[PDB]
């Protein structure tokens, strides 16, 4: 990509997108500590489009 | 009563053995929606070549059903014997809001006699027979489907061109083979075509004497007969009950080669059906003169929602069951029978969790024993108990009283015994039923304007009860009595301000007031001090007479708290399994009363202690601390999103599972999104699963192929090429 | 938003459907479903717009 | 002792059909199944003939 694109992805505090996969952080199978509202979708039944 | 005809003659019957292990056939018939098999037409209107959606009970699409065969009996050589049958007597089936049928399903073909299936005879139409009614038991011999009071009974008689149906009570013969007597093996009727169905004198009553030779007809309260004309075409016929009565549809009266099913007539009847079986019949005919039967159909109804694709000449010609697919489902969300091509959304899978687990108690059980004794007070004395830590079975405690009022608002009368809570309040007075219309939680009357009043933030009862003659502990007040005044006069004496009483207590009148009113229409007056701001308290009252058993009422009402919650019923606890741990799927449970479904991982802890659950900003669950000293983080659960892959050119498909992974994924699933996935399957039986860097997918096979337009593009570098081009 | 009103009763006895089912005689439990429903209903019509 | 209004071919004129009843023209054409239905209605239930 590049260094300034790079620069500009690490100052945005976007949450990180699933697809492969993070699922299993939503999961007991992943960290106790994700906050993730990208993992509260599957309550909602929200989906995040690719 | 109906003219029943003639009582039948012999109280002895032909014997009935049971030959079944010869019934077993491997001919299944699924109904296919797309040539509107097994539809019911809507009542009172027709449409043009419009195509709609509606609901009404229909089969499901993916039913086989249950078939059965009727057969010729046992005869040899030149003449008939015994009458060997299939054991379908005995099947009793639960009801289920009506059923349809397919008749002479397999006619113009051929199949076997089954009872001596060598001969391989070709099979014919014949009509079913049936009983319904309320209810089932055993015959005195222990036999299976006896049926009690009145019943339904649906038969063709003699020839099919004959039907009769009546509403009558069975009688049980005592004859040798026969329904009061020992000798008793299985219910069959028959026909003997050898004299009867004569060419020139159908038999029309050659089915019901055989029918009467085992029961005879008593107290009849319907009958009726139709008229019918043979036809080997296949046949559609079906069953509903309704609060109008039960009806009957036939694809016979309107549309011989549709199938659409028309309500050929209607019964007077309003006796719920519970209870459903067929009637088994068998053929006289000589051995050499064998004739087999074409194979029954029956389907149970399912209220489901269907695409009608109608004709202009009012049929259906095609349909669409819903709930079948997920592609069903999408022919659905556009009204249509041909959805553009397209990736499109479906319903996520439900993820299958598991069963559950409880944390429930330690406690004492709760000392309800204050109200085994003494009098109960007048309404403006009230007496409370207030239970906390503790377990209970309050139906032990509602065994001692005779309850002639129970009533609830805000929880059902039977939930408030099944919660758990962190504190359960009862609230007791003694209370005659003469004044039972000023006892309700909305009540106008003074015992609420002065004695009581209710919150309306808790769930409440109330119970009105009286005192058994064996409960000597138990005391009464001379009288019952009441406040019905509660003001203070102004300290100018005449403007007067009433002091309505607060919920749940007790009225500032009550310092002035007498323990009991002595006298109906007693008063009493205070003057008030300056520190009090001046002005005379003012109170009244009114009684009500004594009865020989003491009357009661009582109020209760529930308190829902976080870790307080250690109020619960008695644990149901022994003798099931470890608990919580599974970990494992997001299991149900239920935690000191509090209710939820999810998935625990054993992590670290977060402040602070003792507060037990923790929550977040969105008051959902966050955790819980673990009497066993460790914290257990809750996930709740997770459901997987799923989308398809539809190229109506080709009209294949493909689907899509998202992030899930298909390390979580196998051939067949379980969770379930949907009843069946078996359209995807009709090609992905044979292979495994394929991640993807969207996804997981099923049916998509790596190609590797480079396409600059893909026309079903997955995101990303991911396409969805179509298999080659049609 | 979408998340915060999945707590968000409408005046409904409980933001639950299973817990207006284990506390409700059926009559009202599913007047108190409806009234959830409708207002449910009306966030995503908004959310869509 | 009396008009025959059993048809009209036709006016405006209020209708009473069985129980059914709506005002509406009335004109001779060809049929649409199924006969013996008596109602012919579209996808909004409106009376169609």
């Amino acid at each position: 990509r590049s260094a300034i694109e790079d620069l500009l992805f690490d100052k945005v505090t976007i949450a990180d997108p699933g697809y492969m996969q993070g699922y299993d952080d939503c999961m007991q199978q992943g960290p106790a500590s994700a906050r993730d509202l990208i993992c509260a979708q599957y309550v909602a039944g929200y989906k995040v489009l690719p | 009563y109906v003219d029943v005809g003639p009582d039948s003659v012999k109280s002895a019957c032909i014997e009935v053995d049971i030959q079944q292990t010869f019934f077993d056939k491997t001919w299944p018939r699924p109904i296919d929606v797309s040539k509107a098999d097994g539809i019911i037409y809507p009542q009172g209107r027709t449409y043009s070549n419009i195509t709609i959606t509606y609901q009404g009970l229909f089969p499901y699409q993916g039913d086989h059903g249950d078939m059965y065969v009727y057969s010729a009996g046992h005869a040899t050589g030149t003449t008939p014997q015994k009458l060997f049958v299939a054991n379908y007597s005995q099947d009793v089936k639960q009801f289920a809001n009506g059923f349809v049928v397919r008749i002479g399903a397999a006619a113009n073909s051929t199949g076997t006699v089954i009872i001596s299936p060598s001969t391989s005879a070709t099979i014919r139409k014949i009509y079913p027979a049936f009983m319904l009614g309320s209810s089932v038991g055993n015959f005195s011999d222990g036999k299976m489907g006896r049926f009690f009071n009145h019943t339904l009974v649906l038969l063709p008689d003699g020839c099919g061109t004959l039907l009769r149906a009546f509403y009558c009570i069975l009688e049980p013969r005592s004859g040798n083979h026969c329904p009061a007597g020992n000798s008793y093996t299985s219910f069959a009727t028959y026909h003997t075509p050898a004299t009867d169905c004569s060419d020139g004198n159908y038999n029309r009553n050659a089915s019901l004497n055989s029918f009467k030779e085992y029961f005879n007809l008593r107290n009849c309260t319907f009958m009726y007969t139709y008229n019918i004309t043979e036809d080997e075409i296949l046949e559609w016929f079906g069953i509903t009950q309704t609060a109008q009565g039960v009806h009957l549809f036939s694809s016979r009266y309107v549309d011989l080669y549709g199938g659409n099913m028309f309500q050929f007539a209607t019964l007077p009847v309003y006796d719920t059906i519970k209870y459903y079986s067929i009637i088994p019949h068998s053929i006289r005919s000589i051995q050499s003169d064998r004739k087999a039967w074409a194979a029954f159909y029956v389907y149970k109804l399912q209220p489901l929602t269907f695409l009608l694709d109608f004709s202009v000449d009012g049929y259906i010609r095609r349909a669409i069951d819903c709930g079948f697919n997920d592609l069903s489902q999408l022919h659905c969300s556009y009204e249509s029978f041909d959805v553009e091509s397209g990736v499109y959304s479906v319903s996520s899978f439900e993820a299958k969790p598991s069963g559950s687990v409880v944390e429930q108690a330690e406690g004492v059980e709760c000392d309800f024993s204050p109200l085994l004794s003494g009098t109960p007070p007048q309404v403006y004395n009230f007496k409370r108990l207030v239970f906390t830590n503790c377990n209970y079975n309050l139906t032990k405690l509602l065994s001692l009283f005779s309850v002639n009022d129970f009533t609830c608002s805000q929880i059902s009368p039977a939930a408030i015994a099944s919660n758990c809570y962190s504190s359960l309040i009862l609230d007791y007075f003694s209370y005659p039923l003469s004044m039972k219309s000023d006892l309700s939680v909305s009540s106008a009357g003074p015992i609420s304007q002065f004695n009581y009043k209710q919150s309306f933030s808790n769930p409440t009862c109330l119970i009105l009860a009286t005192v058994p003659h064996n409960l000597t502990t138990i005391t009464k007040p001379l009288k019952y009595s009441y406040i019905n005044k509660c003001s203070r006069f102004l300290s100018d004496d005449r403007t007067e301000v009433p002091q309505l009483v607060n919920a749940n207590q007790y009225s500032p009148c009550v310092s002035i007031v007498p323990s009991t009113v002595w006298e109906d229409g007693d008063y009493y007056r205070k003057q008030l001090s300056p520190l009090e701001g001046g002005g005379w308290l003012v109170a009244s009252g009114s009684t009500v007479a004594m009865t020989e058993q003491l009357q009661m009422g009582f109020g209760i009402t529930v308190q829902y708290g976080t870790d307080t919650n250690s109020v619960c019923p008695k644990l149901e606890f022994a003798n099931d399994t470890k608990i919580a741990s599974q970990l494992g799927n997001c299991v149900e449970y239920s935690l000191y009363g509090v209710s939820g479904r999810g998935v625990f991982q054993n992590c670290t802890a977060v402040g602070v202690r003792q507060q037990r659950f923790v929550y977040d900003a969105y008051q959902n669950l966050v955790g819980y601390y673990s009497d066993d000293g460790n914290y257990y983080c809750l996930r709740a659960c997770v459901s997987v999103p799923v989308s398809v892959i539809y190229d109506k050119e080709t009209k294949t498909h493909a689907t899509l599972f998202g992030s899930v992974a298909c390390e979580h994924i196998s051939s067949t699933m379980s969770q379930y999104s949907r009843s069946t996935r078996s359209m995807l399957k009709r090609r992905d039986s044979t292979y495994g699963p394929l991640q993807t860097p969207v996804g997981c997918v099923l049916g998509l096979v790596n190609s590797s192929l480079f396409v600059e337009d893909c026309k079903l593009p997955l995101g990303q570098s991911l396409c969805a090429l179509p298999d080659t081009p049609s | 938003k979408l998340a915060s009103e999945l707590s968000n009763t409408f005046g409904a006895i409980s933001a639950s459907i299973g817990d207006i089912i284990q506390r409700l005689d059926p009559p009202e439990q599913d007047a108190q479903i409806d009234r959830l429903i409708n207002g449910r209903l009306t966030t995503l019509n908004a959310f869509v717009a």
